[PDB]
DNA sequence: TGCCGAGGCCGCTCAATTGGTCGTAGACAGCTCTAGCACCGCTTAAACGCACGTACGCGCTGTCCCCCGCGTTTTAACCGCCAAGGGGATTACTCCCTAGTCTCCAGGCACGTGTCAGATATATACATCCTGTGCATGTACTCGGGATATTG
DNA sequence: CAATATCCCGAGTACATGCACAGGATGTATATATCTGACACGTGCCTGGAGACTAGGGAGTAATCCCCTTGGCGGTTAAAACGCGGGGGACAGCGCGTACGTGCGTTTAAGCGGTGCTAGAGCTGTCTACGACCAATTGAGCGGCCTCGGCA
C-alpha cells in the first residue's frame, strides 16, 4: 500500500530538522497516521473548490485556498 | 574507529536544520495524494504544481509537530520521543480529541 | 499632462490600483479617496520592514539576490513581526537552527 | 490574457533601501503573496467597522483603526504615523 | 425604534420537535447568537467563492458549496439533502 | 391582487425567507443575491435549530425539568461529536462545564 | 488604581482550578496564574477600547468587548453578536 | 485521606456560578483599561461579558495544564506545566 | 496427659448521598395589540449567467541507470522500577475584612431628530504606466584539493 | 596522538536577471449630481457615588504525612556501520480540458401600491423552579459470642 512509501528514514529526516535526537520504533507507524489524516482534511476542501467550478483538475490555487481555509496558509504559490 | 551513539544524531540535526530541501521522495508522495483523492472524486487530474504545494505544506506540518513533540519528551525527563508524546502535543493543540 | 496620485502622496506603490481593489470589497457602497493614501503606506512600510531587515541577512552571508531561505531566517526571528505572519509558511524556506540544551552532550 | 501583480513596486522599494541588491524569482512569489495577504486582511476587516457603526463608506479614519487592530506592538505605531504623512501630502495638493 | 431578532423562529422550531418544552430567556440569547453566527459564516464563504470564480451573483450553488466546506461531517450531507428539498418545493 | 403567500410557506420552511434575502444583500457580498439562494439558506440554518434543539430538550427531559436553561445547551453543543466541531469557537455564557475526573487521580 | 490584581485571592484561583479537574496545586501556581490573567485582560480590553474610540463613545459597551473577543478566535455567546 | 480535595471537584463541576468575586474583578478591569485611555465608563454588561470569558479561558487552561502533570507521572500541577501548555498552544 | 491465649463470627450507631415533600416569587407564555414597516404582487428594462464551438497547452503514459532504502547485529546508554528521605501542600480552626444588598441622589452622555453641503459616484475623452516578450552576461552553483577543528 | 569530518578557496559554466521594447487598457481630467453623514440640539437612561448592615468568605496559624525527588539497578531496544537490493529520478507523443468567443434568454432590481407578519408593550397572572426540610439507605467500625493451636 502506497502510504508505506513514507519510508522510515524520511520520517527520521523530518524529525531531525525538528531537532529530536532519538526515535522510538513506535513513532514510524504512528506518524503516518497524522500525515494521512492531514492530507485527508485538505484534499476534501481542494476537491470541493474544484467541483464548485466544474473543472476536473486540481490546481495549485485550489490547494492554496484549502490550506488558507484551515489556518495553515502558504506564501509561495499565489496569495 | 567508530563514534559514540549520540554523535551522529547531533551531526544530522546540524545538517537537516541548515538545508531547506524537500525530505520525502517525490513519486512516493505523489502516489499517496492520488490514492487519498480518488476516494472522494473518481478520475481526477492534478496540475504538476498542485502536488508540490501539498508537499511543501505537509513537510512544514510534520516538522512543526515534531518540534512541539520534543518539548513534551524533554519535559518528561526523557530525550527519546514515543507515541505517548505526540498524543499529548496533538491534544493540547486541539486536533484529535 | 496627467499627474499620478502616487506622486501626490509620495509613495512608490499604486494608489489608484488600490481604490479600484477596495471598490470590489465594499458591501454595496463607496470608498473615500483619502483611504487609498492611508491604505497604501500601510502596505508599503511593511515592505521596508520585511525587506530592509534582510540587511541583517543577505549582506551578512556575502551573497547578492534575496532568496526564499531568507525572509525565513528573519521574519521568524524579529518579533514585533512574526505575529503578522504566523498564519504563513514560506515555501522553500526551511527553519532556524536550534538544538535544545538537554540533547547536546553534557 | 494578462495578470496584475505587485511585482514592480516591491522591486522599486527594494532599490530604495538596498541599492546594490536584487531579489530572486522564487522570492518575488512570496513578497507578492505577503502583500496580497495583508491587503485582503485590511480590506476584508475594514468592511466590518462599517457594519458595526452602520456607515456606508470606507474612509481614512476607518482604515486607521483596521491597522491598529491587525498590527502588533510598535509596528502599529509606525504604520499609523507613516500613512498619516501620506494623507497629509495628498490633501495639500488634491 | 424596532430592534429585530430571530427569537420567534427558534421558538416556533422548538414546538416542532418538543411540543411540551420551553426556553428560559437567558437560554434564548444563545440561540439568537448561534443562529446569526452560522448566517455570517455562510455569507462570508459564499461571497469569497463568487469572487475566486469572478462571478457577480450568488446562486444556490454558490451557497451549497459554502455549506459543504463549512459543516463538519454527516451535518454536511444532511444539510445539503435538506436545502435541496426547499428550493425544489419553492420552484413549483 | 390574489392575496399573498409568504416565501417561507411556499418553500416549506419556518424560517423567514424574505428577511434573510434582505440580510444577504447588504452583507459583505457581491452585487447580485439570487432569490433561490435565500431558500437553500433558511433551510441550512433551520436544520441546525432542529438537529441542535432535538437533542437538547432530549436532555432537559432527563433532568426532569420543563424549560431549557442554559447548561442544557453546553451538555449537547459540547457533547455531540459533530456539534463539538461546528461550535469550537463558542463559550456558552453561564453554560458551566462537562463533568469529568481524570481516571488516574481516583485512588485504589 | 493601586494593586488590584491581588484581588484575585488565592482561594478563587483554587476554585477555578477545582472546576478544571486538578487535585494538587503547588504554591507557585498562584503568582503564575495572576500573570496569565493580566496578560489576557490587556490583550482583549485594548481591542475593546479601539472599537470604542472608533465610535467616539466614552462608555465601553458589551458589543465592543464581544467584537474584541470575536476576532481572537474566542467568540462568546450570551451578550449578542 | 486525600478525599475532600476530590469532593470539591464534584461540587464545582456541577455548579455554573462565576467563581471570582465580582467587585475585585471589576476594579482590576478598570485598572487595566486606564493605560489605554483615561476616564472610560464601563457599561454594566461589558464587565460581566469580560468575566464570563476570563473564567472560561482560565478553566480551559487548567484542563489543558493537568494533562501535562499526568504526562510527567505527577499529580501536582506546577508552573512548568502552565508554561508547557501555553508554549505548545502558541500563546 | 492437661492448659488457656489467640483467632474467627454477629448486632449498635455515626455520616455521606439520594430520593422525597412544601410553599412563596419571580419569569415564562399567553393575549392585544393596531400602530406600523416591511414582505408581497405587478409592471418594466437590462445585467449577467449558461451553454455551445474550437484552439492548442500541458498532464498522463512509455522508455532507460544510479542513490537510496532494506536487511544484520553488536553493543551501548536509556527507560524503567523501586526504595527511602524531607518538607511543602493540606486540613481544621478562630478571627477578621469586606463583598453583597437596598437605598438615596445627580448629572454624563447615549441616544435619536432636524439641516444642508461636502463628498464620492458616474460619463466621456485621452495619454502614459505595465504587461508580455526577446535578449547578453554576471551570479551562484557544483566540483576538487588542502587546511583547520574535534572526536575518541 | 589518529582519524573522519567540516570548512574554505579557486575554476569553469548552464542558466536566471534585469533590461529595452511595442503597445494597450485603465488611471486621470473636467463636469454634473444626489444623498450620506457632520453638526446642533434636545430628552432620558443609567453609569456612578456615598451610607449602613449582615454574614459569607478570606487570612493566618499549627500540626502531619503525602508526595516529589534523588540513587542505584537490570535489561531491552536503539544507534552506527556495513553490505545488498530494488526502485527514484532523468527521457518523447496524444489527446483531453482549460481557456477564450459568441450568443440567447433566465432572472434580479427598481418603483409603486396595500395590509399582516411581527415586536413593544401590560404589572397581566399564573405555575415552574428554588430554596428549605425530611426520611432511607448504604457503609464501617467497634463492642459482644464461640473453637481452636501452641504451651505447662
Amino acid at each position: 500500500d502506497n502510504i508505506q512509501g513514507i519510508t522510515k528514514p524520511a520520517i527520521r529526516r523530518l524529525a531531525r530538522r525538528g531537532g529530536v535526537k532519538r526515535i522510538s520504533g513506535l513513532i514510524y507507524e504512528e506518524t503516518r497516521g497524522v500525515l494521512k489524516v492531514f492530507l485527508e482534511n485538505v484534499i476534501r476542501d481542494a476537491v470541493t473548490y474544484t467541483e464548485h467550478a466544474k473543472r476536473k483538475t486540481v490546481t495549485a490555487m485550489d490547494v492554496v485556498y484549502a490550506l488558507k481555509r484551515q489556518g495553515r496558509t502558504l506564501y509561495g504559490f499565489g496569495g | 574507529h567508530r563514534y559514540r551513539p549520540g554523535t551522529v544524531a547531533l551531526r544530522e540535526i546540524r545538517r537537516y536544520q541548515k538545508s531547506t530541501e524537500l525530505l520525502i521522495r517525490k513519486l512516493p508522495f505523489q502516489r499517496l495524494v492520488r490514492e487519498i483523492a480518488q476516494d472522494f472524486k473518481t478520475d481526477l487530474r492534478f496540475q504538476s504544481s498542485a502536488v508540490m504545494a501539498l508537499q511543501e505544506a505537509c513537510e512544514a506540518y510534520l516538522v512543526g509537530l515534531f518540534e512541539d513533540t520534543n518539548l513534551c519528551a524533554i519535559h518528561a525527563k526523557r530525550v527519546t520521543i514515543m507515541p505517548k508524546d505526540i498524543q499529548l502535543a496533538r491534544r493540547i493543540r486541539g486536533e484529535r480529541a | 499632462k496627467a499627474v499620478s496620485r502616487s506622486q501626490r502622496a509620495g509613495l512608490q506603490f499604486p494608489v489608484g490600483r488600490i481604490h479600484r481593489h477596495l471598490k470590489s470589497r465594499t458591501t454595496s457602497h463607496g470608498r473615500v479617496g483619502a483611504t487609498a493614501a492611508v491604505y497604501s503606506a500601510a502596505i508599503l512600510e511593511y515592505l521596508t520592514a520585511e525587506v530592509l531587515e534582510l540587511a541583517g541577512n543577505a549582506s551578512k552571508d556575502l551573497k547578492v539576490k534575496r532568496i526564499t531561505p531568507r525572509h525565513l531566517q528573519l521574519a521568524i526571528r524579529g518579533d514585533e513581526e512574526l505575529d503578522s505572519l504566523i498564519k504563513a509558511t514560506i515555501a522553500g524556506g526551511g527553519v532556524i537552527p536550534h538544538i535544545h540544551k538537554s540533547l547536546i552532550g553534557k | 490574457s494578462r495578470k496584475e501583480s505587485y511585482s514592480i513596486y516591491v522591486y522599486k522599494v527594494l532599490k530604495q533601501v538596498h541599492p546594490d541588491t536584487g531579489i530572486s524569482s522564487k522570492a518575488m512569489g512570496i513578497m507578492n503573496s505577503f502583500v496580497n495577504d495583508i491587503f485582503e486582511r485590511i480590506a476584508g476587516e475594514a468592511s466590518r467597522l462599517a457594519h458595526y457603526n452602520k456607515r456606508s463608506t470606507i474612509t481614512s479614519r476607518e482604515i486607521q483603526t483596521a491597522v491598529r487592530l491587525l498590527l502588533p506592538g510598535e509596528l502599529a505605531k509606525h504604520a499609523v504615523s507613516e500613512g498619516t504623512k501620506a494623507v497629509t501630502k495628498y490633501t495639500s495638493s488634491k
